[PDB]
C-alpha cells in the first residue's frame, strides 16, 4: 500500500544516512576555534576600527 | 508488513543514536572557558532607513554592499542606496502578502514572494528605464517563506507545501523537487560552495540537501518549537538556527551533532532572524523584546544589547565583509547598526 | 556634482509617489474574509461583485472595502494567521443548514461542531484580539424547508432544542413559519454562547441571518465596520 | 503687610514652576517618539508650546507688578506686554476648539477619520490658531483700537491699576466677548453633548447585550477646568463697562491669574489624563 510505501521509504532513507562516515566533535571544534582565532584579527564592527575610515560619517 | 516495516525502522533509529552518543565523548564549554572572553561590546544606530507603510517582512543585501532590498506588507518593494541613504528602486507588486526578498549575484535581477504561490523574477536593467516582471513562477500550493538565487538562471524556491524546488529561470519547470518533513518549511540558506543548502520545518528538523543528486542528504534536530530562522557559518562547516522558544542553537555539518547552544534566564519572546558576523566571533540575533541581544559564538555570553526598535525584529542582515548590520521591524524602518 | 542631483531628484519622485501611495493605502479599510467549505462565500462575493488568494474590491456608500478571501494558505497551519492582525474585521461565513449530519472535513465532527471548533479557535487566538468577528448565517431558507417536514429534527445529533424555548428578542417581522425561529434563534445562541468566554470589551460579535442570495450582504458589512470603529475610538479616550 | 506679599510670591513661583515644567514635560515626550505622531498629537504639542511661551515671557513680568501694586518701568515695553498676553490666551483657547472639533469627528464619523483628518488639515488648524489671534492682538494694541474713545475712563482706570493695564470700551468688550468666548464655548459645548449622548447610548446597548459614568467623569472635568477658569473672567469683563466701571482692581487680578491657572491646569486635561501618554512617560524612566 502507499503507507508500505512511505514506510519502505524512510527505512531506506535511515539507511542511507547510517551509511556515512562519522567526524570526532573534538576535531570540529578545534577547527571551528582555529578559524574564529585567525579571522579575528580583521574582524571589523568588532575591533575599534578608526572613525574615519568608516563611511557612514556619523 | 507494516509493522515489519515499523520495527526496522525503530532498530535503525536505535542503531543511529547509539553511534551519535558513542561518537559524543567530547565538548567545547571547557576549551572555551579557558580562551579569553572579547569583553564589552557596544554599538550606536548610524543611518536610519524609512519611507515604508506597514511592517517590513523582508530585507537583502546585494554583493557591492552598498543598494539593498526591502519588502512591505503594502506591496512595495523598494531597492535603497544605503551609503547615500536614499531609494534608487519602487516596483508595486500584485498580491499584497509578501514576505520573502533576494537580490542577484548579478546586480540585475530581483524575486519576491508570499501568499499568492507564485515567485516574480523582475528585471532591473533592461532597454526602457522602468522594470518589469520578467518570469513568473507558479506550481507551488502553500505560501512561499523565502526564495534565493543559486545563480543567473536558476533559484531555489521553500513553500507552504512541506516541499522546496529548484527553478530553472528560462524554461520555467519545477526542476529539482526536494520532497521531505512533515510541516512546513519557512527558512532557507545557500552554501558558498553553491552545492547543499539547509531548509527548516516547524516539526523543529532541519535538512539539508544536496542540489546535484536532488534528494536529502542530512537530518538535525533537537528544537523543542518550529525554526523561524536560519543561517549559514561563513566556514561553511556550521549552521546556526532560532525557533520560538527562546533558544538559538548552532550545529556542525562534519560531526552531525547538535552541538553547543545558547540560553538566558530573562527573555521568553521566540528568536526571528539570526545573523554570524564576517568572521563569525560575534552572532546577532532578533527578538520580540524590541531589540536585537547579540551573543558571542564561544562563550555563549550576552556581550553588548542593542535596543532602538519599538516593535518585533522581523529580519536582519550583515553585509559579507562584516562592515556593517541592518535590521528591519514591525514599525517599518530599516536601521543601519555599528 | 551633476549625477548626484540627479540621484537626489530621482529619490524626490520615488518620494512623491510612495505619497500617493500612502493616500489610496489609508483611504481604504480591509477586512478577511473566513469561510467553511459547505458555505457558499462565491454567492456572496458574486453578489457583491454586481493564484490561490483571491480579491474583491468595493464600496458601499464611499468607503473603499477589500475582502481578502484566502484560498492560497496550508490549511492546518497557523502561521498565515499572523499576517492578519491589522484588518477591520473578519467576515465568518457560516450556513445554518447541516443537510444531514454532515462532516467539514474527514477527520472533523459534524458540521455543527467543526464550525463551533473553529469559531473557538479563531476567538481565543492571541495575535486575534482586537478584531470584532462577524457572523453571517447563510443556506437559512434551505433550513426553513429543511426542519419543516420534521424528518430531520436537530435532534439528530444535538440532545437540546427539545427543552429549548424561543426568548423574548425573537421578532420574525414578516411573521413566516414561526416555527423555525426556534431552530434558528437555537443556532445563534450557541454561536454567542462562545463569544462570551473571552469577551473583554476588545472585541464583539455581530450574528446575522442570510437566506440564499440578496444584496443587503453588502449593506449589513458597512453598517458592522462602523459600530466597530465607533467603539475602538470611545475606548481611546475614556468615554465608554 | 510684608507677611501677605511674601505669600503670594511663593504662590506665584509654585504657579509659575508648575507651568513651566509641564509644559517642558509635555513638549519633550510628544517632540521625539514615532509611535505617537498622530496629527491630533501635533495639536497637543501645539497647546504645549503656546503655553510655554506663556509661561516664559508673560507671567513673571505681571508676577510683581500686581505684588507692589506699582510698575518699575513704562514705555513702550508693557505694550507688547499687553499685546502678547492677548495673542496667547487667545491662541490656546482656539487649539481648545479645533482638539473639540477633531474629536468630534474621531467619534460621530469613525470610518472616515482619517480621509479627512490628515497632516494637511491639521496644519491648516495650527496656521490658524496662530495667525489670527496674532494679527487682531498686534493690531488693536499698536493702533490704539483697544478703548477708541473714552481717554479720562482709560487714563483714570489705568493709573488706579498699577500704571499699565487691560482696558476694553462697550463696543470692544463685546466684540472681545462674542469673537473670542461664544464661538468656543458653544462648539465645545454641543461637540461634547453630541458625544456624550453617543456614548450614553452605546454603554446602554453594552450593559444590556452582556448583562455612562467615564463619560461623565471625563466631560464633567473637562468643562468644569475651561468655565471654572475662563468664565468669570469674561462674564466680569463684559457687564463691567455697563456698570460705570466700579469694580477694584483685586478682581481684576484674581480673574487675570485665574486665566493664568487655566494655562497651567491645560496640559494635565489633555495629556496627562489619557493611558497611553503616561505609558510612554513610564516607559521613558
Ligand atoms: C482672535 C479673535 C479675538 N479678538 N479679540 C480677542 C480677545 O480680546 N481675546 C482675549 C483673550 C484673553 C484675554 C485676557 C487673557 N489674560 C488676561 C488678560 O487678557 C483678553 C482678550 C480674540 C481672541
Amino acid at each position: 500500500t502507499a503507507s508500505i510505501a512511505q514506510a519502505r521509504k524512510l527505512v531506506e532513507q535511515l539507511k542511507m544516512e547510517a551509511n556515512i562516515d562519522r567526524i570526532k566533535v573534538s576535531k570540529a571544534a578545534a577547527d571551528l576555534m582555529a578559524y574564529c582565532e585567525a579571522h579575528a584579527k580583521e574582524d571589523p564592527l568588532l575591533t575599534p576600527v578608526p572613525a574615519s575610515e568608516n563611511p557612514f560619517r556619523e | 508488513e507494516l509493522d515489519q516495516l515499523r520495527q526496522e525502522a525503530e532498530q535503525l533509529k536505535n542503531q543511529i543514536r547509539d553511534a551519535r552518543k558513542a561518537c559524543a565523548d567530547a565538548t567545547l564549554s571547557q576549551i572555551t572557558n579557558n580562551i579569553d572572553p572579547v569583553g564589552r561590546i557596544q554599538m550606536r544606530t548610524r543611518r536610519t532607513l524609512r519611507g515604508h507603510l506597514a511592517k517590513i517582512y523582508a530585507m537583502h543585501w546585494g554583493t557591492d554592499s552598498r543598494l539593498l532590498v526591502s519588502a512591505s506588507q503594502d506591496g512595495k518593494l523598494i531597492i535603497w542606496d544605503s551609503y547615500t541613504t536614499n531609494k534608487v528602486h519602487a516596483i508595486p507588486l500584485r498580491s499584497s502578502w509578501v514576505m520573502t526578498c533576494a537580490y542577484a549575484p548579478s546586480g540585475n535581477y530581483v524575486a519576491c514572494g508570499g501568499l499568492d504561490n507564485i515567485c516574480s523574477i523582475y528585471n532591473l536593467k533592461t532597454r526602457e528605464g522602468n522594470v518589469r516582471v520578467s518570469r513568473e513562477l507558479a506550481g507551488h500550493t502553500g505560501y512561499l517563506s523565502c526564495c534565493r538565487f543559486l545563480d543567473d538562471n536558476q533559484i531555489v524556491t521553500s513553500s507552504g507545501d512541506t516541499t522546496c524546488a529548484l527553478w530553472d529561470i528560462e524554461t520555467g519547470q519545477q526542476t529539482t523537487t526536494f520532497t521531505g518533513h512533515t510541516g512546513d518549511v519557512m527558512s532557507l540558506s545557500l552554501a558558498p560552495d553553491t552545492r547543499l543548502f539547509v531548509s527548516g520545518a516547524c516539526d523543529a528538523s532541519a535538512k539539508l540537501w544536496d542540489v546535484r543528486e536532488g534528494m536529502c542528504r542530512q537530518t538535525f534536530t533537537g528544537h523543542e518549537s518550529d525554526i523561524n530562522a536560519i543561517c549559514f557559518f561563513p566556514n561553511g562547516n556550521a549552521f546556526a538556527t532560532g525557533s520560538d522558544d527562546a533558544t538559538c542553537r548552532l550545529f556542525d555539518l562534519r560531526a552531525d551533532q547538535e552541538l553547543m547552544t545558547y540560553s538566558h534566564d530573562n527573555i521568553i519572546c521566540g528568536i526571528t532572524s539570526v545573523s554570524f558576523s564576517k568572521s563569525g566571533r560575534l552572532l546577532l540575533a532578533g527578538y520580540d523584546d524590541f531589540n536585537c541581544n547579540v551573543w558571542d559564538a564561544l562563550k555563549a555570553d550576552r556581550a553588548g544589547v542593542l535596543a532602538g526598535h519599538d516593535n518585533r525584529v522581523s529580519c536582519l542582515g550583515v553585509t559579507d565583509d562584516g562592515m556593517a548590520v541592518a535590521t528591519g521591524s514591525w514599525d517599518s524602518f530599516l536601521k543601519i547598526w555599528n | 556634482r551633476n549625477e548626484e542631483k540627479a540621484q537626489r531628484e530621482a529619490n524626490k519622485k520615488i518620494e512623491k509617489q510612495l505619497q500617493k501611495d500612502k493616500q489610496v493605502y489609508r483611504a481604504t479599510h480591509r477586512l478577511l474574509l473566513l469561510g467553511a467549505g459547505e458555505s457558499g462565500k462565491n454567492t456572496i462575493v458574486k453578489q457583491m461583485r454586481i493564484s490561490g488568494i483571491f480579491e474583491t474590491k468595493f464600496q458601499v456608500d464611499k468607503v473603499n472595502f477589500h475582502m481578502f478571501d484566502v484560498g492560497a494558505q496550508r490549511d492546518e497551519r497557523r502561521k498565515w494567521i499572523q499576517c492578519f492582525n491589522d484588518v477591520t474585521a473578519i467576515i465568518f461565513v457560516v450556513a445554518s443548514s447541516s443537510y444531514n449530519m454532515v462532516i467539514r472535513e474527514d477527520n472533523q465532527t459534524n458540521r455543527l461542531q467543526a464550525a463551533l471548533k473553529l469559531f473557538d479557535s479563531i476567538w481565543n487566538n492571541k495575535w486575534l484580539r482586537d478584531t470584532s468577528v462577524i457572523l453571517f448565517l447563510n443556506k437559512q431558507d434551505l433550513l426553513a424547508e429543511k426542519v419543516l417536514a420534521g424528518k430531520s429534527k436537530i435532534e439528530d445529533y444535538f440532545p437540546e432544542f427539545a427543552r429549548y424555548t424561543t426568548p423574548e428578542d425573537a421578532t420574525p417581522e414578516p411573521g413566516e413559519d414561526p416555527r423555525v425561529t426556534r431552530a434558528k434563534y437555537f443556532i445563534r445562541d450557541e454561536f454567542l454562547r462562545i463569544s462570551t468566554a473571552s469577551g473583554d470589551g476588545r472585541h464583539y460579535c455581530y450574528p446575522h441571518f442570510t437566506c440564499s442570495v440578496d444584496t443587503e450582504n453588502i449593506r449589513r458589512v458597512f453598517n458592522d465596520c462602523r459600530d466597530i470603529i465607533q467603539r475602538m475610538h470611545l475606548r481611546q479616550y475614556e468615554l465608554l | 503687610s510684608n507677611d501677605v506679599r511674601a505669600s503670594l510670591y511663593s504662590l506665584m513661583v509654585l504657579i509659575i514652576l508648575t507651568t513651566l515644567v509641564g509644559n517642558l514635560i509635555v513638549i519633550v515626550s510628544i517632540s521625539h517618539f514615532k509611535q505617537l505622531h498622530t496629527p491630533t498629537n501635533w495639536l497637543i504639542h501645539s497647546m504645549a508650546t503656546v503655553d510655554f511661551l506663556l509661561g516664559c515671557l508673560v507671567m513673571p513680568y505681571s508676577m510683581v507688578r500686581s505684588a507692589e501694586h506699582c510698575w518699575y518701568f513704562g514705555e513702550v515695553f508693557c505694550k507688547i506686554h499687553t499685546s502678547t498676553d492677548i495673542m496667547l490666551s487667545s491662541a490656546s483657547i482656539f487649539h481648545l476648539s479645533f482638539i473639540s472639533i477633531d474629536r468630534y469627528y474621531a467619534v460621530c464619523d469613525p470610518l472616515r477619520y482619517k480621509a479627512k483628518m490628515n497632516i494637511l488639515v491639521i496644519c491648516v488648524m495650527i496656521f490658524i490658531s496662530w495667525s489670527v489671534p496674532a494679527v487682531f492682538a498686534f493690531g488693536m494694541i499698536f493702533l490704539e483700537l483697544n478703548f477708541k474713545g473714552a481717554e479720562e475712563i482709560y487714563y483714570k482706570h489705568v493709573h488706579c491699576r498699577g500704571g499699565c493695564s487691560v482696558f476694553f470700551s462697550k463696543i470692544s468688550g463685546v466684540l472681545t466677548f462674542m469673537t473670542s468666548f461664544y464661538i468656543p464655548g458653544s462648539i465645545m459645548l454641543c461637540v461634547y453633548y453630541r458625544i456624550y449622548l453617543i456614548a450614553k447610548e452605546q454603554a446602554r446597548l453594552i450593559s444590556d447585550a452582556n448583562q455612562e459614568r467615564k463619560a461623565v467623569k471625563t466631560l464633567g472635568i473637562v468643562m468644569g477646568v475651561f468655565l471654572i477658569c475662563w468664565c468669570p473672567f469674561f462674564i466680569c469683563t463684559v457687564m463691567d463697562p455697563f456698570l460705570h466701571y466700579i469694580i477694584p482692581p483685586t478682581l481684576n487680578d484674581v480673574l487675570i491669574w485665574f486665566g493664568y491657572l487655566n494655562s497651567t491646569f491645560n496640559p494635565m486635561v489633555y495629556a496627562f489624563f489619557y493611558p497611553w501618554f503616561r505609558k510612554a512617560l513610564k516607559m521613558m524612566l
